[PDB]
């Protein structure tokens, strides 16, 4: 079984930064794309950043410039570096993955809090 | 701000001012006895218009003015009229009854147009 | 939730899919409201580049509808799939695109 | 055949993001031919068929002006309608509208019709006779009492059933080669063994035009409802459309089952069988 | 072809 083990979360000020980490368990050549998702209560989640397993990025246009996404397939880990956090920043950063067959995984998430 | 205001100002200026041509233009026509040519001209004066007039409706937000929220809507209520009658003049098949209502659609469109000029002068004090 | 609703989903083929011919792989997004949709193409657990979307109608009901779509060849090995995101949706919905639906 | 001129309209605000979007299409029957997106670069209208390109310079910039008042007027119905429910101005909100001329099989004036809606639920709309309408809350009563003042009524009627109607059917004649057709379906049937007990048999309709079409299954002459699926009309995307209606039966029983198909394009409906 | 004008709500 796949499981998504992610960590970095807590409070941080506002202009500040934090780097989240999240590696997959139960698989070392099944995911593809590995990313993050944010949400807060009562809204979608929407897209933080994601990468495939050949280096193809996307970032959502709330975090386009101020976020980094890399990735080590090695040890299926991806690390968001969170740069210039603002409060709008504040929600749950669910790490996601995907397999070579479109099946989606998702982690418990980290709550990330921007407040001065 | 007020800058980019006056500029629309300027533009609603320059429609009233396309339009009142357009106008005339149809007015000749309709006293040559070209009923259908004057129609294509009071369409284009029409369009001119149109565009004036919704600079003012956003204007009676941006502003709140009340003297010129009366104005727009009372340029609405003779634009309306005008555009009423023009399409009433493309939908009559009667030659003497489609002159008739292309003379009562320039009408209420200059009725308009004046009341759209009062406001641009009310306006533009206001943004002074 | 009220005045909002979920989008109903089809992923497709415009033409019969044949392995080895080009052809357009389709997500057909309807029912949803409000009109504010994120719709990707996936290949293998990657998101498609290059989709095209249609321009936002809606139906009888007010629903709006959109299909997504980009040039793609059906082979034997690979996975295609559509992932949609609306506000009606605690997670982002994927559905794999079957042959023959 | 019936033929329609469709226009539909789409504004939504965007608090603390900009002005509203804007986006209008057009539709003759159940092809586009003109849309207009206010993010869009051009800030044009855009031609989305072939035949609408016949259009001169004077056309792209009267419809261009005129989707853009649309535009100016549904920005002030988004801060009207606000004010209407007591909403907030941080909360993104809807307006749609979509008015329109049907002909009949003569091409003569068939049907006219104007309706509003406020976040997806019905608001305002003109009745069949074109002279009066139907609200559905007391906000939309007010703007009832607003449109029955300036006699709103009779210029929809006057354009709906005049100009409309001849821009209808100047669009049908020059796009007659594309508007006045009929794809008739292109049908076949496919077979799933769900179970050792069961399988599944599809019915396809392919390739058709108008989107209009009937998808029903029996079994022995008897209509099948239960047990069957039907999917929305899809459009293929090259102007066509696609549907198809599955029902799983037990297995060894497939030749009880029958598919029938009706389409505008079928001088007579079709009947198809697992074979 | 669109609608001259639109009168608001």
């Amino acid at each position: 079984e796949v499981k998504l083990v992610e960590s970095g979360g807590g409070l941080v000020q506002p202009g500040g930064s934090l780097r989240l980490s999240c590696a997959a368990s139960g698989s070392i050549f099944s995911i593809n794309t590995m990313g993050w998702y944010r949400q807060t209560p009562g809204k979608q989640r929407d897209l933080v950043a994601d990468i495939s397993s050949g280096g193809s990025t996307k970032y959502g246009d709330s975090v386009k410039g101020r976020f980094t996404i890399s990735r080590d397939n090695t040890k299926n880990t991806v690390y968001l570096q969170m740069n210039s956090l603002k409060p709008e920043d504040t929600a749950v950063y669910y790490c996601y993955g995907l397999s070579y067959s479109n099946d989606d995984y998702w982690g418990q998430g980290t709550q990330v809090t921007v407040s001065s | 701000a007020a800058e980019r205001l006056q500029k629309m100002l300027e533009e609603a200026k320059e429609l009233l001012k396309k339009s009142k041509e357009y106008l005339e233009k149809a007015k000749k026509l309709l006293k040559e006895g070209k009923v259908d040519e004057a129609l294509k001209e009071l369409e284009k004066a029409l369009l001119y218009l149109v565009e004036a007039v919704n600079l003012l409706r956003v204007v009676s937000a941006e502003l709140g003015d009340a003297e010129l929220k009366a104005l727009v809507e009372e340029a609405e209520k003779y634009l309306n009229k005008a555009v009423t009658y023009y399409y009433k003049a493309k939908l009559t098949k009667d030659p003497e009854e489609k002159k008739k209502y292309v003379e009562k659609s320039i009408e209420y469109a200059e009725k308009a147009l004046k009341i759209a000029e009062e406001a641009v002068k009310l306006a533009e004090k206001v943004v002074a | 939730m009220g005045i909002q609703r979920t989008p109903k989903i089809q992923v497709y083929s415009r033409h019969p899919a044949e392995n080895g011919k080009s052809n357009f792989l389709n997500c057909y997004v309807s029912g949803f409201h409000p009109s504010d949709i994120e719709v990707d193409l996936l290949k293998n657990g990657e998101r498609i580049e290059k989709v095209e979307h249609s321009d936002l109608s809606f139906s009888k009901d007010w629903s709006f509808y959109l299909l997504y779509y980009t040039e793609f060849t059906p082979t034997e090995k690979d996975e295609y799939a559509c992932r949609v995101n609306h506000v009606t949706l605690s997670q982002p919905k994927i559905v794999k695109w079957d042959r023959d639906m | 055949g019936s033929h329609s001129m469709r226009y539909f309209f789409t504004s939504v605000s965007r608090p603390g993001r900009g002005e509203p979007r804007f986006i209008a299409v057009g539709y003759v029957d159940d092809t586009q031919f003109v849309r207009f997106d206010s993010d869009a670069a051009s800030q044009r209208m855009e031609p989305r068929a072939p035949w609408i390109e016949q259009e001169g310079p004077e056309y792209w910039d009267g419809e261009t002006r005129k989707v853009k008042a649309h535009s100016q007027t549904h920005r002030v119905d988004l801060g009207t309608l606000r004010g209407y429910y007591n909403q907030s101005e941080a909360g993104s909100h809807t307006v749609q509208r979509m008015y329109g001329c049907d002909v009949g099989s003569d091409w003569r004036f068939l049907r006219g019709y104007h309706q509003y809606a406020y976040d997806g639920k019905d608001y305002i709309a003109l009745k069949e006779d074109l002279r009066s309408w139907t609200a559905a809350d007391m906000a939309a009563q007010t703007t009832k009492h607003k449109w029955e003042a300036a006699h709103v009524a009779e210029q929809l009627r006057a354009y709906l059933e005049g100009t409309c109607v001849e821009w209808l059917r100047r669009y049908l004649e020059n796009g007659k080669e594309t508007l006045q057709r009929t794809d008739a379906p292109k049908t076949h049937m496919t077979h799933h063994a769900v179970s050792d007990h069961e399988a599944t048999l599809r019915c396809w309709a392919l390739s058709f035009y108008p989107a209009e079409i009937t998808l029903t299954w029996q079994r022995d002459g008897e209509d099948q409802t239960q047990d069957t699926e039907l999917v929305e009309t899809r459009p293929a995307g090259d102007g066509t459309f696609q549907k198809w209606a599955a029902v799983v039966v037990p297995s060894g029983q497939e030749q009880r089952y029958t598919c029938h198909v009706q389409h505008e394009g079928l001088p007579k409906p079709l009947t198809l069988r697992w074979e | 072809s669109l609608l001259m004008w639109i009168t608001q709500v």
